């Protein structure tokens, strides 16, 4: 219905692989 | 006894189903590329498959249901990283003041790739309001999503 789950969740999963980058520090 | 909960189950299938615009229903470097690009932009290709092979344990080069969620429910009490919850609101909140706004989502719902007029989200802000000050902040989005 209006759950901004679905929304969020989505862009978790892509939020998280850009972060999965253990800091590419070097 | 639980056989007839699957309603988190659905929760996540709702999310590939979602995301997955092609049909295959897994996270790769295409449906990743597409959106993320349609997000941040994307740099190399290269940096991208070396950062799914970092997590992906077979070697499939992409993700399913059972990955999926289990890149979930493997979890480490570890310290608690909001900075990914976090992250996920600045997205939602692009100009950079902190509450969410009819327009403002309407621009980052109608960018997903579907159609949702103003009543809609309109409608959906407001419950989401429990007091009555018309937009969302932090306390009610944490309030919201936090639910244990
Ligand atoms: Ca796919
Ligand atoms: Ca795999
Ligand atoms: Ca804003
Ligand atoms: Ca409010």
């Amino acid at each position: 219905k209006r759950r901004w789950k679905k929304n969020f969740i989505a862009v978790s999963a892509a939020n998280r692989f850009k972060k999965i980058s253990s800091s590419g520090a070097l | 006894a639980d056989q007839l909960t699957e309603e988190q189950i659905a929760e996540f299938k709702e999310a590939f189903s979602l995301f997955d615009k092609d049909g295959d229903g897994t996270i790769t470097t295409k449906e990743l590329g597409t959106v993320m690009r349609s997000l941040g932009q994307n740099p190399t290709e290269a940096e991208l498959q070396d950062m799914i092979n970092e997590v992906d344990a077979d070697g499939n080069g992409t993700i399913d249901f059972p990955e999926f969620l289990t890149m979930m429910a493997r979890k480490m009490k570890d310290t608690d990283s909001e900075e990914e919850i976090r992250e996920a609101f600045r997205v939602f909140d692009k100009d950079g003041n902190g509450f969410i706004s009819a327009a403002e989502l309407r621009h980052v719902m109608t960018n997903l790739g579907e159609k949702l007029t103003d009543e809609e989200v309109d409608e959906m802000i407001r419950e989401a309001d429990i007091d009555g000050d018309g937009q969302v902040n932090y306390e009610e989005f944490v309030t919201m999503m936090t639910s244990k």
